[PDB]
């Protein structure tokens, strides 16, 4: 249910907020995304 | 061969996909013999 | 890069005949210039749209997440 962050390699919905460093549940790989918006968006399919 | 040397973890042998990413410096350690 | 869904030029339906011409190359052991034809690509319209596809899309499949 719900999500936020991502591990670059190891991609794996991760997240937390300020102060929680920057890396990850296994993968020190400090990269880190930010996974989809739940807002749909709609396109023109021309 | 490259390393990434940061406060708060040890040193990553870093690569260069990742120092792009980082905006880092895809470099290395210089080691000589200093002898007195 | 993906095969083209129709082509370019006249829009006539291509991007089913991909696999196809593929095998007409691979298993048939065919050559391009009959592959083609097999396919019902007529004119070079269609020819070059199936003939000139790089599908780049391999590539980029090989990556990860
Ligand atoms: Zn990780
Ligand atoms: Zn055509």
């Amino acid at each position: 249910a719900t999500l936020k962050y991502i591990c670059a390699e190891c991609s794996s919905k991760l997240s937390l907020s300020r102060t929680d460093a920057v890396r990850c549940k296994d993968c020190g790989h400090r990269i880190l995304l930010k996974a989809r918006t739940k807002r749909l968006v709609q396109f023109e399919a021309r | 061969k490259p390393m990434v040397n940061e406060s708060d973890g040890v040193t990553h042998a870093l690569y260069p996909q990742e120092a792009r990413l980082r905006n880092l410096t895809y470099s290395s350690g210089l080691f000589v013999d200093v002898k007195k | 890069m993906i095969v083209p869904v129709r082509c370019f030029s006249c829009g006539k339906v291509v991007g089913d005949k991909w696999e196809s011409y593929l095998n007409l190359l691979q298993e048939d052991e065919l050559d391009e210039g009959t592959a083609l034809s097999r396919l019902g690509l007529k004119r070079y319209c269609c020819r070059r749209m199936i003939l000139t596809h790089v599908d780049l899309i391999e590539k980029f499949l090989r990556y990860n997440p």
